[PDB]
């Protein structure tokens, strides 16, 4: 798969 | 080192950290958001509100540093530095602590809509921090959205060790600190507590990413309970068997709860949409849930079978998860104590040793 990188605070 | 006011305990820091300035409470201590200009990192300062001025306190923070020490994971907070704004073994009095400053705590994705892969990741993580403290025997039993953040890019680290450590034969009498709204059931009711009590929060954690609200809404611990059994129900009799003898009746003499069905009590729309692009289906979160949302001690879920659970599952990266749990001397025991002084200066044997 993948795995996320970003987190929108 | 120089000193800046705040609240009503002014500080004594090191020049390394400039423009001081305040960003969390706290229950035992205070904490700043400074500038380590000597080493590049805004970083976080706290300092302990209670030092040793008692004995049932100091104790507490002596096992938070000494954990401090011999920890060492990407999910779980690691120690800058620590320093004493005092010159002898005297006008000891005070204990400061650097680390680095995240972007904010769970208690802000708390009101997030997240998607699952970055939750699925964030609990996944979570999940590897706890995991650590328990292949070495540890219960962080503090465990609680506050406690937890992360760094604009789904990373995730757990904090504070103020109480953690290990046990099998103990009480409380003081749950007057383990934050309530996520504490759990071994822990209310004075019955013993092996060292999953800590995934029991993770529990009430996962419900607070997923419903936005709290789990069970505390206004004194007695009522704790009652807003638990009230969406669990009445725990078996096995359980009752289990408890001390004085708590069991009132705990009997309760009025006997219907408890929930988990498709009822997180309904599909209460998680991220399911954009499926693996073994992460609504169903999926849930069904871990119910593993982890458990009265009964010894039939909830655990660190090991965590992971290797399909809404975990996925990026099970034992680079991370098979980590090699961390390691102690032999100053720890927990259940016995030293002095109300010489505590101090064990205490002291480190601030100076760290340096
Ligand atoms: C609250 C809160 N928000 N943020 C961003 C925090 C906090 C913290 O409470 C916090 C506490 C320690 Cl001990 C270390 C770092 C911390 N960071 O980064």
């Amino acid at each position: 798969p993948k795995r996320p990188t970003t987190l929108n605070l | 080192f120089y000193s800046v006011e705040i609240g009503d305990s002014t500080f004594t820091v090191l020049k390394r950290y400039q423009n001081l300035k305040p960003i969390g409470s706290g229950a035992q201590g205070i904490v700043c958001a400074a500038y380590d200009a000597i080493l590049e990192r805004n970083v976080a300062i706290k300092k302990l509100s209670r030092p040793f001025q008692n004995q049932t306190h100091a104790k507490r923070a002596y096992r938070e540093l000494v954990l401090m020490k011999c920890v060492n994971h990407k999910n779980i907070i690691g120690l800058l530095n620590v320093f004493t704004p005092q010159k002898s073994l005297e006008e000891f009095q005070d204990v400061y602590i650097v680390m680095e400053l995240m972007d904010a705590n769970l208690c802000q994705v708390i009101q997030m809509e997240l998607d699952h892969e970055r939750m699925s990741y964030l609990l996944y993580q979570m999940l590897c921090g706890i995991k650590h403290l328990h292949s070495a025997g540890i219960i962080h039993r503090d465990l609680k959205p506050s406690n937890i953040v992360v760094k604009s890019d789904c990373t995730l680290k757990i904090l504070d060790f103020g109480l953690a450590r290990t046990a099998g034969t103990s009480f409380m009498m003081e749950p007057e600190v383990v934050t309530r709204y996520y504490r759990a059931p071994e822990v209310i009711l004075g019955m013993g507590y092996k060292e999953n009590v800590d995934l029991w929060s993770v529990g009430c954690i996962m419900g607070e990413m997923v419903c936005h609200k709290i789990l069970f809404p505390g206004r004194d611990y007695i009522d704790q309970w009652n807003k638990v059994i009230e969406q669990l129900g009445t725990p078996c009799p096995e359980f009752m068997k289990k408890l001390q003898p004085t708590v069991r009746t009132y705990v009997e003499n309760r009025p006997k709860y219907a408890g929930y069905s988990f498709e009822k009590l997180f309904p599909d729309v209460l998680f991220p949409a399911d954009s499926e692009h693996n073994k992460l289906k609504a169903s999926q979160a849930r069904d871990l849930l119910s593993k982890m949302l458990v009265i009964d001690a010894s039939k909830r879920i655990s660190v090991d079978e965590a992971l290797q659970h399909p809404y975990i599952n996925v990026w099970y990266d034992p680079s991370e998860a098979e980590a090699p749990p961390p390691k102690i001397p032999d100053k720890q025991l927990d259940e016995r104590e030293h002095t109300i002084e010489e505590w101090k200066e064990l205490i002291y044997k480190e601030v100076m040793d760290l340096e």
